[PDB]
């Protein structure tokens, strides 16, 4: 989330996230979202 | 039903909901236009982190089968050993 040189769409820089506990409040507090739509999981249900 | 919910240039009349605070109870309606809250911002409007609860179910005559305007009606009964207001064609004989 706190990158400075996000790669362009023609590269779509993807990162592998493993061996950590995914807390979504750190994701929330960094970005004042404009599109937080979800398809497979509920936005409210991510910490469980 | 692709002949009643489709026309040239499209038809975005229908609606459906993707954003609600909690699950829907069985046989309980929830018609309302309340913008879903993302986080703790009380935003009342469209755009950033405050989304409209319902989006268009837009239909056009040329979609895929999984995207065709399917018409669905459900029928619900409460069958048991009880009186009835709905019956079937059957004549009544005489008592002996
Ligand atoms: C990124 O981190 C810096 C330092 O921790 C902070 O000042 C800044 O607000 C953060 N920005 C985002 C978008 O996370
Ligand atoms: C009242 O209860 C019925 C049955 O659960 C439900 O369908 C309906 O939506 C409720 N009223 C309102 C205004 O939501």
């Amino acid at each position: 989330f706190n990158a400075t040189r996000f790669a362009s769409v023609y590269a779509w820089n993807r990162t592998r996230i493993s061996n950590c506990v995914a807390d979504y409040s750190v994701l929330y507090n960094f970005a004042p979202f404009f599109a937080f739509k979800c398809y497979g999981v509920s936005p409210t249900k991510l910490n469980d | 039903s692709n002949k009643l919910d489709s026309k040239h240039s499209g038809n975005y009349d229908y609606w459906y909901r993707l954003f609600r605070k909690s699950k829907l109870k069985p046989f309980e309606r929830d018609i309302s236009t309340e913008i879903y809250q993302a986080g703790n911002k009380p935003c009342k409007g469209k755009g950033p982190n405050c989304y409209f609860p319902l989006q268009s179910y837009g239909f056009r005559p040329t979609y895929g089968v999984g995207h065709q305007p399917y018409r669905v009606v459900v029928l619900s009964f409460e069958l048991l050993h009880a009186p009835a207001t709905v019956c079937g064609p059957k004549k009544s004989t005489n008592l002996v």
